[PDB]
RNA sequence: AAAUAUGUAAGAAGUCCUUGUUACUUAAUUGAACGUGGACAUUUGAAUGAAGAGCUUUUAGUGGGCCAUUUUUGGUAAGCA
RNA sequence: GAAUACUGCCAGCUGGGACUGAGGACUGCGACGUAAGUCAAGGAUGCUGGCAUAAUGGUUAUAUGCCGCCCGUCUUGAAAC
């Protein structure tokens, strides 16, 4: 019984589908974004060319940054934060856009910073800052046999599976997002941008919706 | 901020009572989109019975400056809060670009009347086509025959914190 | 014992992704878009330089 | 002193209603209460037998009990830092059924029958309710619907 | 020597540190204040139902 | 500063290695403990958790209970376990030739087990004959029987036996017990 | 006649079919309640989160409070009540 | 018919600076290689100089920069005139 050998060459070998597997559904997934981008772009150019205008779609995704501290906050607020599991200042976490999650944002308002995540900046966040809750214990993701583990069941193989589910809010978004631990960002690099952080965005402060720059905010604090 | 001009046109949400509603359109004055959405929204709450939540937005383009280059005078009529009521103001500004112009509106309101960006409203800007229908003597005074004027009294502003001479103002 | 970051560190970004290194030589992120001629409708330029 | 009576403070809870006084239609007598219904409860105050307490007013609750005239409600109220369990004997003057309770029972048959007839072909039956999703792309057209432009109107004092 | 009459202040604090927790419900409640006349027979019909479901399952 | 939804640091509350001092029951806790970490059945876990309990909550299983437990259909072979001692009972008559694995037998209750034909077998010795309990039943006993839970929740229309020391007439039978005498409880 | 607060429901302890018990009830196997047997399972019946969930015993200290935003009472007012 | 600005992307290249080197046979995931093997791939190694002593360091006194109200108690509140 060498057994140093034999299934160390099968476990090598199984490896290697496993590897090319992932490796076709890259190429796959990668596809799909330029192609749905660019015929994002050619609808608005056909409908300005037949005099039309093209409403796209709301996005289906927000980021949701925690921006006040832990003290003097009120109890439904409080609550509401603790429920999207923001519970330390620089504490984000991707939510699924619906009306019963808008209510939520529209209570904690004055505390957190939430916009809509590109592709680039979700890919920084999982693969910068990429912890999974494994047993209630905080593992670093930085291997796709950790991801093929605990969501195997559902489909996702590797991060990039898991970036795939996150972006497209597919079936199985809720499952990879509470197995996703909420990402401990730090302060922006460059600052806030603004004198005085807690007004509300359009006032000139931070808080609220800056709908499409919170990746600018997101990419300086990661 | 420095100020850019967006085109914004929005409508209700279609009902089956009334699809295709009239699609209103609005110049806004603002820093960006977010902004310039909200300063839509809340005039169009101001003017018909809609709000955020009953209608939509189906576009938003920036209006950039046809000539950038050309030297404009601008007639701009702005709403104002004082502290004790609501005024209608007429200021005219010499300037290159729109955006530009409202920006020293902005100053000029905020340095002569104390009024704040949530204070005044924007009713109109347009470029004066035709001298002589310029009223205001402070832009007047700029439009003279082979203008020219020195500039006295040139302080140069110096890198060490001593020097070796005394310095002259001549220009 | 140790966490080794992507976007550096290119041998464990190669161990995350394989697709990477057909991305690095493809240049996939510089592609050159294919041009279109189409132009806007009069209405939509006279609406957008309307006052 | 203080006055902290059975029905203080019920003025305006236990006034009738306008133009709806006198004496109660026939259907609340006739309306057939079972043990295990959920019932609503509005006291009427043309009636002064079987009254609930101020408390109960606008409750929901489950019948237990049911005699002559009356119904026994149970209602769970908070009493410092728990729920405790309160019977009550109503008449049925003061008393409903609770219509989300028939609205979820039709929402069962009805979800059971989509269930039984999409069992036969097995079309991934989705039977879960979804809230208000964020809508989709749209194209809108100005074919008669050109963009009319507003501007902020001046002030005026339409005294 | 005056002092504070009554307030409800740190009061919903101190209930919510350990909960409003729910009463426990249970299959079979408690059959007490239910009318007599419906439990008398009641007993007898599933003294009837016991036996009956004995002679079936002996 | 972190926006505790718990109470941190706290004891999980579940006694593990068990309080008392006797070094046998610490070399039967490190034979379970080892089958419970290894043999991955539920039986081994059971009664390691079994092990490290209190006295009154280790209640005194009774030979008529044994009995009883084993005139259930389809357990007539099944080998009897008690984490805790096994008294005899003078109330029952006939026993059937058992084997009953306890931590203590008393006197009678081992002369009735051995005189029925039956054995009375240690912990061990039931590890090295089921390693992962086969055939196995777990026998507890009452534990709100004693005296002590009589008094537990005292209170108004509770019928919760007052702490007393002398009972009978003139001993709190008086006003709020009887209506006679003010009001009844 | 709002806004904010507030009760209940969103299933397996459920739904449907068939027929057993009774001293209750009905003109009447009519109904009431509890049942036998059978069918419906992971989108099992909205979202989000769960950090374990539930339960018991015993005992300490405390039972003078005060301040801020908002609502508000007496007072001309108060670092007043 | 172009350019440029603005915004955004690159699993594009590259220069300078600072702090850290935890772990201690091997095991894993990978990469470059036909292969042997090699590597920046589950945490620092290689080369060199000076000194080998009060030189570094410890202790203690002093000086300097910034900070620092008297303890215990009752109290809503104590450095309390
Ligand atoms: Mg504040
Ligand atoms: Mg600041």
């Amino acid at each position: 019984a060498e057994q140093v050998a034999a299934e160390r060459a099968a476990r090598k070998a199984a490896n290697k589908e496993k590897r090319a597997i992932i490796l076709e559904r890259n190429a796959a997934y990668q596809k799909e974004y330029e192609t749905a981008e660019r015929n994002i772009i050619q609808a608005k150019r056909d409908a300005k060319a037949a005099g039309s205008y093209y409403v796209e779609a709301q996005h289906k995704l927000v980021f949701v940054v925690r921006i006040k501290g832990i003290n003097k906050i009120p109890p439904k607020p409080r609550k509401v934060l603790q429920l999207l599991r923001l519970t330390r200042i620089n504490s984000g976490t991707f939510v699924k856009v619906t009306k019963a999650t808008l209510e939520l944002l529209k209570l904690i308002e004055p505390y957190v910073a939430y916009g809509y995540p590109s592709y680039s900046t979700i890919r920084q966040l999982v693969y910068k800052r990429g912890f999974g809750k494994i047993n209630k214990q905080r593992v670093p993701l930085s291997d796709n046999a950790i991801i093929e583990a605990n969501l195997g069941k559902y489909g996702i193989l590797s991060i990039d599976d898991l970036i795939h589910e996150i972006i497209t809010v597919g079936p199985h978004f809720k499952q990879a997002n509470n197995f996703l631990w909420p990402f401990k960002l730090s302060n922006p690099s460059g600052g806030w941008g603004v004198p005085r952080k807690f007004k509300h965005f359009i006032q000139g402060g931070s808080f609220g919706n800056r709908e499409e720059f919170i990746n600018k905010l997101v990419k300086s604090m990661n | 901020a420095h100020f850019k001009e967006y085109q914004v046109i929005g409508r209700r949400l279609p009902t089956e009572s009334v699809p295709e509603p009239k699609l209103f359109r609005m110049r806004i004055f603002a820093s960006n989109e977010v902004i310039a959405k909200s300063r839509y929204w809340y005039f169009l709450q101001k003017l018909h019975k809609v709000k955020k939540a009953s209608g939509e937005i189906v576009s938003i383009n920036q209006i950039n400056e046809a000539h950038p280059t050309k030297v404009k005078n601008f007639g701009v009529w702005v709403r104002y809060d004082s502290r004790s009521g609501t005024h209608n103001m007429y200021k005219e500004i010499r300037d290159v670009s729109r955006v530009a112009a409202v920006e020293t509106l902005y100053q000029d309101m905020a340095a002569r009347h104390r009024a704040r960006f949530r204070s005044i409203h924007i009713l109109k800007v347009a470029e004066i086509e035709k001298t002589a229908d310029v009223k205001r003597q402070y832009v007047k005074q700029f439009l003279t025959k082979d203008l020219k004027f020195p500039l006295p009294h040139r302080v140069q502003k110096s890198t060490k914190t001593f020097s070796y001479k005394r310095p002259s103002t001549f220009y | 014992v140790l966490k080794k970051n992507p976007l550096k560190n290119k041998q464990v970004l190669l161990r995350l992704n394989p697709y990477a290194k057909v991305f690095a030589a493809e240049k996939l992120g510089s592609k050159k878009a294919e041009k279109t001629g189409t132009k806007p409708a009069a209405v939509f330029t006279e609406t957008l330089k309307h006052d | 002193g203080k006055s902290h009576g059975y029905r203080s403070r019920t003025r305006y809870m236990f006034q009738r209603d306008f133009r709806k006084h006198g004496a109660v239609h026939l259907s609340t007598y006739l309306k057939v209460y079972k043990v295990g219904d959920i019932v609503d409860i509005k006291a009427n105050g043309s009636i002064q037998k079987g009254m609930p307490h101020k408390f109960y007013q606008g409750k929901t609750g489950v019948v237990y009990n049911v005699t002559k005239s009356s119904v026994g409600v149970i209602i769970n109220k908070m009493v410092g830092n728990r729920y405790l369990e309160k019977r009550l004997n109503l008449r049925v003057e003061h008393i409903k059924h609770s219509k989300c309770r028939q609205e979820f029972l039709e929402r069962v048959k009805a979800n059971a029958a989509k269930r039984a007839e999409a069992k036969a072909q097995g079309v991934a039956v989705q039977l879960k309710r979804q809230p208000a999703q964020p809508r989709e792309s749209r194209i809108v057209s100005t074919e008669g619907n050109v963009p009319q432009t507003l501007a902020p109107v001046p002030y005026e004092t339409f005294i | 020597a005056k002092s504070k009459n009554h307030t409800a202040h740190n009061q919903t604090r101190k209930a919510h540190r350990n909960g409003i927790k729910k009463p426990k419900t249970y299959k079979y409640p408690s059959l007490k204040g239910v009318d007599p006349k419906f439990r008398r027979n009641h007993k007898h019909a599933l003294h009837g139902t016991a036996k009956a479901l004995a002679a079936a399952k002996k | 500063g972190i926006d505790h939804t718990s109470k941190q640091h706290k004891r999980s509350g579940h006694r593990t290695a068990p309080k008392s001092d006797n070094v046998y029951l610490k070399l039967l806790v490190k034979l379970y403990t080892f089958l419970a970490r290894r043999t991955d059945a539920p039986f081994n876990k059971v009664v390691l958790k079994a092990l490290f309990l209190s006295k009154i909550n280790r209640p005194p299983v009774s030979v008529s209970r044994i009995a009883r437990a084993l005139k259930q259909e389809g357990a007539a072979n099944k080998t009897v376990v008690v984490v805790g001692t096994v008294t005899d009972d003078a109330r029952i008559f006939e026993f059937p030739k058992t084997t009953v694995a306890a931590l203590r037998f008393t006197a009678g209750a081992r002369a009735k087990i051995v005189k029925a034909g039956g054995e009375c077998i240690t912990l061990d010795q039931l590890a090295v004959r089921a390693p992962k309990g086969q055939n196995t039943l777990i026998l507890r006993g009452p534990r709100n029987s004693r005296e002590a839970v009589r008094h537990f929740g005292m209170g108004p229309h509770k019928g919760k036996a007052p702490r007393i020391l002398s009972t009978g007439r003139k001993f709190e039978r008086a006003r709020g017990r009887r209506r006679s005498k003010g009001f009844k409880v």
